[PDB]
Parts: C-alpha cells; structure tokens; sequence
RNA sequence: UGAAGCUUUCAUACU
C-alpha cells in the first residue's frame, strides 16, 4: 500500500527531485512538492552516512592559514608605523570571495588576442614597435589560411587591424558587432 | 528548571555573588531590561531574594542586551526552581 | 649464556631497586644499590663533563617550593628533563642551586633553559 | 645499534647548538625591543595626535 | 608618587584596591609622560589578576584603568606580552588575558590588534588554534557594534 | 528599453529579455524571496523598487557583469538578484514614483 | 621516520596517510606500524 | 578526443590557465588538463586542451603547430636506432622524409607515445637498411639542429 | 581508486 519510485514519478510535476527513500514517507506527495519549492536548500546529505560528519580523510596536509594580501603587505614578521596600519587596513580593505545562499559545503568540496608579459618574454617575442609589422608566429598561419571561424570578431594587426592596434602586450582586440548610471550613490 | 509562570510587579533580585550577569544566558556584558518575577516566587519570606540562589538579594536582576533583543524577557518568571 | 646473564642481572637490579626503595640516608642507600646494579650490568654485558650552576631564588621567595616543582612526583619531572636533555641534574645548597652536568655544552644549556623556565613559571 | 646511536648523537649535538642560538637570539631580540622602546612609544603618541587632529 | 603607590596595589582591602586602581588610572591618563613606561607594563600585568575579582566594582575600575594604561603606553608591546601570556598559563588567567586583549582592541581600534592576532593563528599546533578561536569569540562578543 | 520586469503575485520579480531578431522572451534573472508585490518602480537600468501587501518597501539591484546574452540552482533562474534595501512602513503602499 | 606515509599536519599531530590514522606521539605510530592494519596496507601497496 | 587537442613541448613557464589563454584566440577552449608526474610533481611537457567544437581544435592544431612557446617547441595535434629529445611537431612521414637524406629506410618508423595522452612520449625508434646509414646517422644526425629541439641518435643494441 | 562502523580488559591524551 505504498508507491513505487516509477509510479510516484508519474504523478509529480517534477520527477527528478524524487529519490530512493521518498516513497517511504508518511506523505510523499507533500514531501516532493516541498522539495520543488522555488527556494529551500535541501538536507545536509550526510544524514544517512554512518561516518557521521567531516573527518574521513587525514591524508591532506594543510599549510598555516595564509594572511590577507594587505595584512601580509604590512610587513608583520624594530620600528612600527601605526598610520600605515590604519590607512592600509581601511584604504587597502578588499572583499573576499563570498558564496550564494543556495550553495552548501561538503567534506570533499574544499578540493574539487592578449598575452602575458612573462610568456612573451620566455617565448622570445620582442615588444611592439611604433610603426612596423611584428606579428606573432601564430599570425602567419592566420594570414595564409584565413581568419578563424570560431572567433570571427577577433582583430589582428596586419590583417584586420592597422599597424599604428598594437600597444604593449596587446596583440589583438575583440570587436563585437542606456543611462547606466546608478540612481542613489554618494558623491 | 525555570519557574516560567506569567509574572507581575515584583522586581527580581541578585545576590552579591552574581551581581550583574544575565539570569537567562549568564553573561558578563551590557544589562538592558529589569527582571520581573511571578507573585508566588516573591510571596512571604521569598521577597527580595536572589533569582538564582534564593539567598539575600543586593541588586536588581537584569536581562542582558542579547536576551532582550531575542525577546527572551517575555517568556515568564525566570526564578530557578 | 646471554639470557642467563640477563636473568641474573635483572634479579640484581630488582634487589638493588628494593634496597633503594626500602632504605638523605635514603638517597645514599639508593645510590649505593644503583652503583652495585651498574657494576653487575657492566659485568653481565662483558659476559669532559661540562657542569653549570643554576641559582634558585629561595631567599627572595621563601613561600615557593622550587625543589618540589623541579623534582615533581616520584622525581618524574627531574628524570624527564634529565632524559630529554641527556644531562644529570643535582639540587645542592641550603645557596640553593641546581648543578647541571652533561657530555656537551649544548645539552647543559638546554637543561639550564628548561630549569629557568620552570623557576619563572613558579 | 651503535651506528644508529652515533648518528642520533650528531643530530642531538646539532639540536643543542640550535637551542643555544635560540636562547641567545631571544635575549638579543628583547634588548633590541627595549632599546627601540622609547622611539616606538613616541611614534604611537604621534599617531594618536595625528588621528585626533584628522 | 607613583612608585610609592605601586606596592599598595597588592593590598587585599576592597576600598583600598579600588581607590588605588582609580588613582593609577588617572595618573596614566593625564601624567603618562613622567613615568618611564616599563612600570606601566608591570602595573597592567599586575592588574590582569584583578579581572577575576568577585566584586563588580573592582572589575569595573580594573577595566577602566586597563583601558587608560593601554591608551597611554600603546597597543604593540602590551599586545605582544598578552599573547605570550595567553600561550603559557592556566585556564582562568588565559580567560582574563582574552578579556584584556578585547579591552586593548576596543580602546585602540581593532585595526591595531587584528593583524598580530591573526599572525598567531599561523602557528602549527593544536590547542593553539582553539585558543585563537576562543579569543575571537570573546572579542566579537565584547566589541559588539 | 532592452529588458522587461515582471511582478508575480507571490514571487517578487522576474527579469526577461526580448530577442528582437530571434523573436524570443527569455528569463535571465529572478529573486530569492517570496514577495506579495502590489506595485513596482524602475530606478535605473539595473534596480527596481517594490512594495508589498504587508506594508514593506524593498529595492533590488542586479549584480555586476551578468551576461545580458542568454541562449536554476534553487528551482529558479540561474542568476539571482541582491536585496539592497528593506523597510517596514506600517501601511500598504500602492504607488511608487521617482520625481 | 623516512617513510612517506608518516607526516605532520597543520595542527602538529602525527598522521599516517597509508592507514588514515592519527597518533599522539612517535611511539603510538611505531606501535601502529607493527599492527595488523599497517602491515595489510603495505601488503596491498606491495602489489 | 576529437574536440580536444593534445599539446606537446611545454616548458616550466607554461601553466594550465596559460595554455587556455593562449588557445582562446584560436577557439573556445573549455578546459585545460596537465598530467602531473609522480617523482617531480610537475608537468611533463604534454597537456590537453578540450574545446567546444572540432573546428576550433583543427584551427588550433593548424595555427599553433611548431611554435616557439616559452623557449620550447610547442605543437598541437589531434588527440636499430633510438632517437631521443625529438620535437612533437614532426610525424612519422616527416621523420621518414628527414631520415631519407642520410640513408634508406627499411620501413615506416614508429614513435613512442604516452599511455595517458597518446600524442608524443619523447623517444622514437627507427631502423635503417644497412649499418652504413646507422653510422651516418650516429655521425651526422646524432647532434643535428632539429626544429628547436636537440635530438640524440644512438644504437639500440650493440654487441662487444 | 573508494565504503574503517560496533564493543572492551586495553593503553594514551583533553576536560
Ligand atoms: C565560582 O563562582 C562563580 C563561578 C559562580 C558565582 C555566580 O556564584 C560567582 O558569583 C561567580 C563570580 C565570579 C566569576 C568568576 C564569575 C563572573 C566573572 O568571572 C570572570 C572570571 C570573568 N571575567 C571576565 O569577565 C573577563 C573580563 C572581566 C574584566 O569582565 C569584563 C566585563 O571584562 C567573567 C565574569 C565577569 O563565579
Ligand atoms: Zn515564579
Ligand atoms: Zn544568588
Ligand atoms: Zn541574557
Ligand atoms: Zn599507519
């Protein structure tokens, strides 16, 4: 006198939220309906686990909790500057990577045309001149065979972009073919 | 362990031992609202006695700021029985 | 023959340990039984002491039992410091001092630092 | 066992030298900290005077 | 005066203790310049033990005087000493040290205490991180807004 | 000009884009709160002021960068909107206007 | 010791990654090495 | 495997987001994979870039072939004489054409590949017709300047 | 690749 998984999957508007034990509830139709509410994060997923919570693996070795960039810039490791500590803490304050309300944390969840200057220095490519032609070695194949079909809006100097463009390490630019000011903000 | 019967006008008291720490969350920071106790807990020889250890009361009992924020001052007489 | 020697030497160690425990006079009799046991162990196995003095401020703090804190229960705290530092520690005086003796100056310094840390905590 | 004891003894001697250096270094650090003391107190007072001003 | 006053701090009468602490606090608040520091550090380390006093008055005056001395001599040295003291002592003294750290961080803005306290969490030992966590707990409870 | 804001009777706000060349209405953002919306007012290209049957006013602003170009994570839309203002007035608001 | 399984965590407590085990001191780890679990885990890693 | 391109010849300056940033101009590289070694714990010079379409992988293989990336011959591909330290941009037919100038080849040469990626391991084996071609390869080709990679030709088996 | 639970005579640590 109890549903089967496939039978209950046929009745509900959202069958992908139905699970193994959901047919064993006292009121599975209300349970599945609440599992489909347009909010309401689910249960912590380790209720059925016999290894309780956390723990599990002591294999990984973790280094000491790294100090924030500005605090590690304060040069704490004798003359001490307070104003530098104050101005730096407030003026140098930054916001860390926050997470959304829906997101939850699990035991295994802590593990799972432009080029950089270091790669251009290691690859043996010189800097961009004022008015000349200094293409990368991958640009000769693009000038010979044609533009890439995966990125048709990309511009390269010599083929689509003029030589005087090129500035620093920027060897390409993507050219894709209102009243954006916020309303109430401090001056 | 709490009496928790709706109170009235009697003012709860604290002994010299714990004077100034909350009766609900037993805390050492910022008191806010005066404690009221039921009439039975203040009747007869019980008047003015400590709301924790029934001993002599020397100061008024207070709920801390955190308890009044959470409306833990509206739950009834906090005399420990 | 080695196991027979070990058995005899064990019986002698237990005898000397009993003499030292049953019976300062108690320290002299224990030390004598430890020396007798050592001679027998040396026979069985065959078959520059740097010293520093740590002053104990008992004249400044007569209320504090520094000797009790350094020795610990059954001498376990003293023996632990002696084992960790590979140093021999002897309390001497009324002035009251700990004589630290080891094979290396480094072992003496480590033992002196541990003794000074216990004295400071006292 | 004797060879292991000899290597252990060499390691122990190195550890003892490191411990003696740590014992000194701490006293040197205290001396630098105390000689640097009046200047640090003056700097804190100057910072307090500047924050009050602004 | 003050060197004549510092031995009275060890008296065991409540009125004497409260008045002595209040006087030393006033002196540290206004006449901080005359006393060479070091004595202020000794006086604050001695006041550390009065935070466990079983009379609210004594605790209130001790909190006030510690705030004044910290405002006077600066957060850096007292914070270093308080961290060292938090590392090596028994339970009640460590709790009082936590209260003292919170007081220092409230009088001198927590921007002066937080980096040195977070640098101590980088030490690799257990019961060391738990102490940092207990200190952070009481710090936030004590500073509130 | 580009976007459409929809008020639900029990959900708060749905953001929609009209694809002029594809002839498509696509939902690209929604909210994380149930709101009994009585009226709504646009403050700028990213922010909306709303009112409620229960006497509340709220302001919701879209996060930076977003996409704009779209071709659920809470049984909803993939991107969410943030609530930057909440106020209880004590009476039911039926009109909101910037002027 | 020199075995890669023995290691020191951020807390400072010793831990055997081969057996997924925690030990208070060196003697507990050496008693664990002579136990059935470490020998069977080394025999599994022998193949 | 068809949409992913195997890159070979990566130095220590190249990284996992660096290959995805360099391959972003060729096509929409969705993911980058770099197998780490067991003894050193770093990349062995060979990696993979999984894109969205096969045309982007073909354009990356035809554009970034035999390039000089980080001072290394990086090349993208579709995922008794011993020659070591050979460039991955050359194929079996290219190695047979390069070996045809010294002597005559008996059959088609073979190059060793990794069991994980399967593009290039680093060593190859080629057999000559006679011992004169092997001596000419050990005299001239053993040390010749290849495409940004110093190769080394040696004898696979020799009897004293 | 993986799943290390339960119990006591152990023994060792923290409250
Ligand atoms: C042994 O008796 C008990 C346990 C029971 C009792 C209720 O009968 C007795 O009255 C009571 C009195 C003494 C004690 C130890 C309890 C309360 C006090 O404790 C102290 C140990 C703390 N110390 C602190 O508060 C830290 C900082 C200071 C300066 O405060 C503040 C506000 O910064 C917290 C509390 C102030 O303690
Ligand atoms: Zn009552
Ligand atoms: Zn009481
Ligand atoms: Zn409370
Ligand atoms: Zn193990």
């Amino acid at each position: 006198n109890r549903f089967t998984v496939a039978e209950l999957k046929q009745l509900v508007a959202r069958p992908d939220v139905v699970e193994m034990h959901d047919v064993t509830a006292q009121d599975p139709k209300l349970l599945v309906h609440l599992k489909a509410t347009r909010n309401s994060v689910p249960v912590p997923r380790h209720w059925c686990f016999k290894r309780k919570y956390l723990q599990g693996k002591r294999g990984i070795e973790k280094p000491p909790f790294e100090l924030p960039d500005f605090i590690k810039r304060t040069g704490i490791q004798i003359d001490i500057d307070y104003q530098k500590l104050h101005d730096a803490f407030f003026k140098w304050q930054t916001k860390p990577k926050l997470t959304i309300h829906g997101d939850l944390y699990y035991e295994g969840k802590e593990f799972e045309g432009d080029l950089s200057d270091e790669l251009r220095i290691s690859l043996g490519m010189p800097v961009g001149p004022n008015a000349h032609k200094v293409p990368p070695p991958w640009l000769i194949a693009m000038q010979r065979y044609g533009p890439p079909p995966s990125y048709p809006n990309l511009k390269i100097p010599g083929l689509n972009s003029p030589i005087p463009p090129l500035y620093g390490d920027v060897f390409g630019t993507n050219a894709a073919e209102i009243d954006r000011t916020p309303w109430g903000e401090l001056e | 362990i709490f009496c928790r019967k709706q109170a009235g006008v009697a003012i709860g008291r604290l002994c010299e031992k714990c004077d100034g720490k909350c009766v609900i969350c037993d805390s050492y920071v910022r008191p806010c609202t005066l404690v009221r106790i039921c009439d039975e807990c203040n009747y007869g020889s019980y008047q003015g006695r400590c709301v924790i250890c029934g001993g002599p009361g020397v100061s008024d009992a207070y709920y801390c700021k955190e308890c009044t924020i959470q409306e833990k001052d509206r739950d009834g007489c906090p005399k420990i029985v | 023959r080695e196991q027979e020697r070990a058995y005899i030497v064990q019986l002698q160690i237990e005898d000397l340990t009993r003499k030292l425990r049953t019976g300062t006079r108690e320290f002299r009799t224990r030390k004598k039984l430890e020396e007798e046991r050592h001679n027998l162990i040396t026979e069985m196995v065959a078959l520059t002491r740097v010293s520093d003095k740590v002053m104990i401020p008992q004249d400044e703090y007569p209320e504090i039992n520094f000797v009790g804190l350094l020795i610990g229960p059954r001498g376990n705290t003293l023996k632990n410091i002696e084992k960790e530092c590979n140093a021999k520690i002897m309390i001497r005086g009324k002035p009251l001092h700990a004589l630290v003796t080891a094979n290396t100056m480094e072992n003496v310094k480590k033992a002196v630092e541990q003794i000074r840390n216990i004295l400071k905590q006292g | 066992r004797e060879a292991k004891e000899m290597h252990e003894r060499k390691r122990q001697r190195e550890e003892e030298i490191e411990a003696q250096e740590k014992a000194k270094r701490e006293r040197e650090w205290q001396k630098n900290f105390e000689e640097s003391r009046d200047g640090r107190v003056d700097s804190w007072r100057n910072f307090q005077a500047n924050t009050k001003g602004k | 005066l003050l060197p004549r006053l510092t031995p009275i701090l060890k008296n065991r009468h409540e009125k004497v203790q409260e008045n002595c602490i209040d006087l030393v606090g006033r002196i540290a608040d206004r006449g901080a310049e005359y006393v060479s520091a070091r004595e202020w550090m000794r006086i604050c380390f001695e006041l550390l033990e009065l935070l466990k006093a079983h009379k609210k008055a004594i605790r209130r005056a001790t909190v006030n005087t510690f705030g004044y001395i910290a405002k006077a001599i600066g957060p850096h040295d007292v914070l270093a000493t308080l961290l060292n003291n938090l590392k090596v002592q028994e339970r009640q003294n460590r709790v009082c040290t936590t209260v003292a750290i919170a007081i220092v961080a409230e009088t001198c803005s927590p921007f002066t205490v937080l980096p040195a306290l977070m640098n101590e969490y980088r030490v690799p030992e257990l019961n060391v991180q738990n102490g940092v966590l207990k200190s952070l707990s009481f710090l936030f409870e004590y500073i509130g807004e | 000009g580009h976007r459409v804001i929809v008020s639900d009777v029990q959900e708060s706000f749905i953001w929609v884009r009209y694809k002029r060349n594809e002839n498509q209405l696509i939902i690209f953002a929604d909210d994380t709160y149930p709101r009994w919306v009585t009226t709504a007012s646009l403050l700028d290209y990213d922010t909306v002021a709303g009112a409620d049957k229960f006497g509340n006013i709220c302001v919701v602003r879209l996060p930076p960068n977003t996409n704009d170009e779209v071709d659920g994570l809470l049984n909803g839309a993939s991107q969410k909107a943030e609530v930057i203002m909440n106020y209880h007035v004590g009476e039911t608001v039926l009109s909101l206007q910037k002027t | 010791n020199k075995d890669p399984y023995f290691m020191k965590n951020h807390l400072g407590s010793y831990e055997c990654k081969l057996c997924l085990t925690l030990h208070n001191n060196e003697g507990s780890y050496l008693a664990h090495t002579q136990g059935k679990k470490h020998q069977t885990n080394l025999a599994r890693r022998a193949a | 495997q068809d949409a992913t391109v195997y890159v070979g010849g990566l130095d220590e300056k190249v990284s996992e987001p660096l290959l995805w940033e360099l391959f972003l101009q060729a096509g929409p590289v969705v993911n980058t994979h770099m197998p780490k070694d067991r003894v050193t714990g770093q990349h062995q010079g060979y990696g993979f870039v999984e894109f969205l379409s096969e045309e982007d992988a073909d354009y990356a293989i035809k554009i970034m072939n035999m390039i000089k990336l980080y001072g290394k011959p990086i090349r993208v591909n579709k995922a008794n004489i011993f020659i070591g330290n050979l460039d991955p941009e050359i194929d079996e037919k290219l190695l047979y054409d390069t070996f045809s100038a010294f002597g005559v080849i008996l059959q088609t040469p073979k190059i060793m590949r990794d069991p994980d990626t399967g593009n290039s391991k680093g060593y190859a084996f080629i057999n000559f017709a006679s011992f004169d071609a092997s001596d000419a390869a050990i005299e001239a080709m053993n040390g010749q300047y290849l495409c940004n990679r110093p190769i080394t030709v040696s004898y696979a088996f020799k009897k004293d």
